[PDB]
């Protein structure tokens, strides 16, 4: 309950690039890396 | 206001085991977050607006 007691003004925000997205840029890399 | 209990917000319904000695609750942040009503026997939550 340590992540949701967060009614004291104390929010996290989520980052602008999904894991989805980063995983996709690595992939990329390693094919532009390998071919 | 219940003996001294004053706060804002709003009272939602909470249904957790607790002891006949105990009717006060507390949290990490120190803060009365669970209540027992002092007439009624039920269990309050205090929630902000
Ligand atoms: C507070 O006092 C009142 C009398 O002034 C009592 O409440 C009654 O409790 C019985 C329980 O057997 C109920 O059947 C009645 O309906 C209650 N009357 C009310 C609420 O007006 C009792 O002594 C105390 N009540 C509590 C909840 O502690």
């Amino acid at each position: 309950l340590i992540c949701a007691q967060k009614f004291k003004g104390l929010t996290v925000l989520p980052p602008l690039l999904t894991d989805e997205m980063i995983a996709q840029y690595t992939s990329a890399l390693l094919a532009g890396t390998i071919t | 206001n219940f003996n001294g209990l004053k706060g804002t917000g709003v009272l939602t319904e909470s249904n957790k085991k607790f002891l006949p000695f105990q009717q006060f609750g507390r949290d990490i942040a120190d803060t009365t977050d669970a209540v027992r009503d002092p007439q009624t026997l039920e269990i309050l939550d205090i929630t902000p607006c």
